[PDB]
């Protein structure tokens, strides 16, 4: 009663892959298979499907002979093949079930695999850049010390980052990594503390990215002006 | 001494069995012909519980077993004589020059006839003229019509399909009713179910019928129910256990029901004699309404239709009713069904040529009148089939043969009605052979086809209720 | 073909209030529509199907119905713990493809806040790196909606930035907001003073925030 997907990782474009779906507990063949694919901060898109009962494989209009579905009730599993892997592709991936009935009364979509990653990109994995957001040299003193760290040209995802290295963890936000033209990314560590207190505490972001294992550490200070 | 009908009906269909499979020359996907070759191919290679999931998209496999069964011996025999023929994913697309193989189809349509088709309506005939004492010449001729029913001869031979067998199963049904052998009745029945589901359109007589009889019409007895109850399972078992022992078991089971009944798809995309495929072209359903309110109105109406005729059946059953009951119920599910196609018209085309045996006059007349309209209704096929002679050759000998030259009937009314059908036919067959549509909307005359064939079914089928209605004055039943 | 356009693009309601998107149809030729709903990173989960039957398993102050090309769904008491994302899902029939809507994002309706503005020059560090990229911050406000422009040397410039927000807060439940601009060093250098300008609904007049280089 719960979908499984496998098979996810980088692919230059023009590559292939093979997206393997596995049932548990219900027929493959009654299910009408589904890939339901979300691009990166955008809405949900239905891809391709089937009808398990007359192979009736039906692609979306943007994936027409770049991909072709397939399905196996020996072993209830359900294959997607991709042959093209335009740059755009990348998106999170699901198989989904859905259970037609007499006089096509639909049922619903009931269940949704866990969900996949795909990443479409031609680069090399590479290490971040930081650099401090050093706290305004002549801030309003007392007040708002707003202050962070940016990270720059980094690949893939994800990084994460802290302050202090957990001995800072109030008012912190973390912006979403922007996929920039050049085709690394980037994002940022931001925190508020009294003006005064700025004068007083030090503070040192900490940055750890786990596909290149490398841990970075930095205090930020104004820039003495 | 009366057996020159039953060699010249049998040159007449192998001197039509000569013209074109369907689907020639036709590359991607081939017509009628090829997905029996193929049928008759991957049965003899795969096993059991791969006959219905091996290719879901090339013709697979989709009536009941005994048409899998059957093409089965007859791909064995065929290998015998060539393999080469069968070749297993290579033989798909067979087109010889020397028209190999050809023949040897044609041959296997010919004695699937003369063995189910033949004998059925020959005895029927010789026990209603048995018990009429009619003249033998009389008996003779009510025979050599039925036989040369043109749209049949032409549908099973050229366009190739088996309708003849499940045809003569149920005639055998008929025949062990008239003859109270019940039991055996429900086994002929049963057997021309399983060769093609299209024969579910008698069920809602036979059930009735065997009800009244066996349970209620004499007496309140109930051993025979027990025992049509015994023979009927029993088919069913006997028929489906290769399946579901010898196979993946209850899940090869639900796989061949589902693929007996797919789930609807499209709405109204074939033109044929239908009731919706008339009006949809002036209310325009698509809009309208949902899919699953059509599904149940298509539903709805069935059963309003054949609905009398079964109340009456659970009333009144007699022997001398038959015809017009199974007329109704036929005509009912045919004419108001959601996706019907080209064909069909013979499964109620049984119980109308059943009819020939009749002694009145008007009966004969409609009944040549409506055999005729329904070879006309056939014609886009095979237009689209190739088959540009063979229809009016046949058009042709029927009406020649049954006596049209000295013809219609005692009313003025029913004969301005045929004479302007007629008119219409020969009329239509102009508009298209010269004329163009009018390319606002070029499929117009097979629009116009699709109408003047509904007007003539629906009174004939109200004809039918009527001639119900009518009778059942108890008449002498000799009739 | 086939298609959705569902109403509105955003809606915001706090808890105990009843409200209601729609869903227009493109051609009513099936009654099949599936609501489902999305809590980020998680799979959307279903919650009508056939147009009115509510799935089982869901609580019941959600109720659909179809108004004959225009789909609706409506929640009665809107609780705190139902803020997702609500898609409409249609499917023809068995062998045709389906479509789904493009997004209905539920959220907190508050009081307007002002946009805390701060605004960061490249470093010395970044002008070893190659280029130079300036960034400017908005912090804790209130509409959502709010832009911001760059302005260097006194021009106003566009296609070089990029914008991004964090999700709503959990706890006092407003949004941040950066602002980038990626030049080269030299093209950082050639010029001299630099700003950007917020504008924002809770903003009363939009405000500008500057910096000579240096
Ligand atoms: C006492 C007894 C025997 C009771 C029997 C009760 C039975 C047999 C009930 C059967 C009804 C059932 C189990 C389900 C209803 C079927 C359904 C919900 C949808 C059916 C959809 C299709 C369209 C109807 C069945 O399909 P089918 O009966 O095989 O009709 C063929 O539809 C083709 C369409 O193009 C034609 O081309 C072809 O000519 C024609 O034969």
């Amino acid at each position: 009663v719960q979908l499984v997907e496998s098979g996810g990782g980088l692919v230059q474009p023009g590559g292939s892959l093979r997206l393997s779906c596995a049932a548990s507990g219900f027929n493959v063949y009654s299910s009408s298979i589904h890939w339901v694919r979300q691009a990166p901060g955008k809405g949900l898109e239905w891809v391709a499907s089937i009808s398990s009962y007359s192979g009736y494989t039906s692609y979306a209009d943007s994936v027409k002979g770049r991909f072709t579905i397939s399905a196996d009730t020996s072993k209830n599993t359900a294959y997607l093949q991709m042959n093209s892997l335009r740059a755009e592709d990348t998106a999170v991936y699901y198989c989904a079930r859905e259970y037609w009935s007499w006089y096509s009364y639909s049922y619903g979509i009931d269940y949704w695999g866990q969900g996949t990653l795909v990443t479409v990109s031609s680069a090399s994995t590479k290490g971040p850049s930081v650099f401090p957001l050093a706290p305004s040299s002549k801030s309003t003193s007392g007040g708002t010390a707003a202050l962070g760290c940016l990270v720059k040209d980094y690949f893939p995802e994800p990084v994460t980052v802290s302050w202090n290295s957990g001995a800072l963890t109030s008012g912190v936000h973390t912006f979403p990594a922007v996929l920039q033209s050049s085709g690394l990314y980037s994002l940022s560590s931001v925190v508020t503390v009294p003006s005064s207190s700025l004068g007083t505490q030090t503070y040192i972001c900490n940055v750890n990215h786990k596909p290149s294992n490398t841990k970075v550490d930095k205090k930020v200070e104004p820039k003495s002006c | 001494p009366e057996y020159i009908i039953f060699v010249c009906a049998v040159i007449l269909r192998c001197t039509i069995g000569l013209g074109p499979y369907s689907g020639k020359g036709s590359p991607p996907l081939y017509g009628d012909f090829e997905a029996q070759r193929h049928w008759m191919e991957i049965t003899q290679h795969l096993p059991l519980s791969k006959w219905y999931w091996y290719d879901l998209q090339y013709w697979g496999l989709d009536y009941p077993p005994l048409t899998a069964f059957h093409s089965y011996l007859l791909g064995l025999i065929g290998s015998f004589f060539n393999p080469s023929w069968f070749a297993l994913e290579k033989s798909r697309g067979f087109e010889s020059p020397d028209n190999g193989l050809k023949t040897y189809m044609r041959s296997t349509v010919i004695i699937s006839d003369i063995l189910f088709y033949f004998p059925a309506v020959i005895y029927f005939t010789k026990w209603l003229g048995r018990y009429r004492n009619q003249s033998p010449i009389g008996q003779s001729i009510a025979a050599s019509a039925i036989l040369f029913q043109p749209s049949l001869m032409l549908i099973d031979h050229g366009h190739f399909q088996y309708n003849s067998v499940m045809l003569g199963l149920t005639a055998y049904a008929i025949n062990n009713l008239l003859d109270e052998y019940y039991a055996m009745a429900a086994v002929c029945f049963v057997l021309s179910i399983c060769f093609k589901q299209m024969a579910l359109y008698y069920a809602p007589i036979f059930f009735a019928y065997l009800l009244s009889r066996s349970l209620l019409f004499p007496k309140f007895n109930i051993a025979r129910l027990t025992v049509i109850a015994f023979a009927t399972l029993a088919t069913f078992a006997i028929i489906f256990a290769p399946l579901y022992f010898l196979g993946g078991g209850l899940k090869n089971i639900h796989q061949c029901i589902h693929r007996i009944f797919p789930f609807a798809r499209g709405i109204f995309e074939d033109k044929v004699a239908n009731f919706w495929c008339v009006t949809n072209v002036f209310v325009k359903y698509k809009e309208r309404f949902t899919i699953q309110q059509l599904q149940l109105y298509s539903l709805i109406a069935t059963v309003i239709g054949f609905l009398p005729a079964m109340i009456m059946t659970l009333l009144h059953p007699k022997k001398h009713l038959l015809p017009y009951v199974l007329i109704a119920c036929s005509m009912s599910f045919f004419l108001f069904s959601f996706q019907v196609h080209e064909k069909t018209i013979l499964i109620p085309l049984l119980p109308i040529t059943l009819l020939y045996s009749s002694t009145d006059w008007n009966v004969l007349s409609l009944v040549s009148w409506i055999n005729n309209v329904a070879l006309f209704t056939l014609w886009p096929l095979l237009k689209k089939d190739g088959l540009h002679l063979q229809y009016a050759v046949s058009f042709l000998l029927s009406n020649w043969l049954i006596g049209n030259f000295s013809l219609l009937p005692y009313n003025v009314v029913w004969k301005s009605f045929i004479i302007g059908t007629y008119i219409a036919m020969g009329f239509y067959h102009f508009l298209d052979q010269f004329v163009a549509p009018p390319s606002k909307y070029p499929d117009l005359w097979v629009l116009l086809n699709c109408a003047v064939g509904f007007i003539c079914f629906s009174i004939f089928w109200l004809w039918s209720y009527y001639k119900i209605f009518t009778s059942g004055s108890k008449s002498m039943k000799d009739l | 073909d086939i298609q959705m356009t569902q109403s509105p693009s955003s809606l915001s309601a706090s808890v105990g209030d009843r409200v209601t998107i729609t869903c227009r149809a493109s051609q009513s030729v099936s009654s099949a529509v599936a609501w489902y709903q999305q809590k980020p990173g998680k799979a959307p989960k279903l919650l009508i199907y056939s147009a009115s039957s509510l799935y089982s398993g869901v609580p019941s102050r959600f109720s659909g119905s179809r108004s004959g090309t225009d789909f609706t769904l409506t929640i009665s008491s809107l609780q705190p713990e139902d803020f997702a994302t609500y898609y409409c899902q249609q499917s023809y029939w068995v062998g045709y493809p389906i479509t789904f809507g493009q997004g209905t994002k539920v959220e907190i309706k508050r009081t307007v806040a002002a946009p805390s503005v701060f605004i960061f020059p490249p470093s010395d560090s970044q002008l070893k790196s190659g280029t130079a990229s300036v960034v400017c911050l908005l912090n804790n406000f209130y509409p959502r909606e709010a832009k911001v422009q760059w302005k260097v040397d006194n021009a106003l410039q566009s296609g070089n930035s990029q914008e991004s927000v964090t999700e709503q807060d959990s706890k006092d439940s407003t949004y941040s907001l950066s602002s980038t601009l990626t030049l080269s060093k030299a093209d950082y250098e050639k010029h001299k003073v630099y700003a950007c300008e917020v504008t924002h609904q809770g903003l009363s007049s939009p405000v500008t925030k500057s910096f000579n280089r240096g």
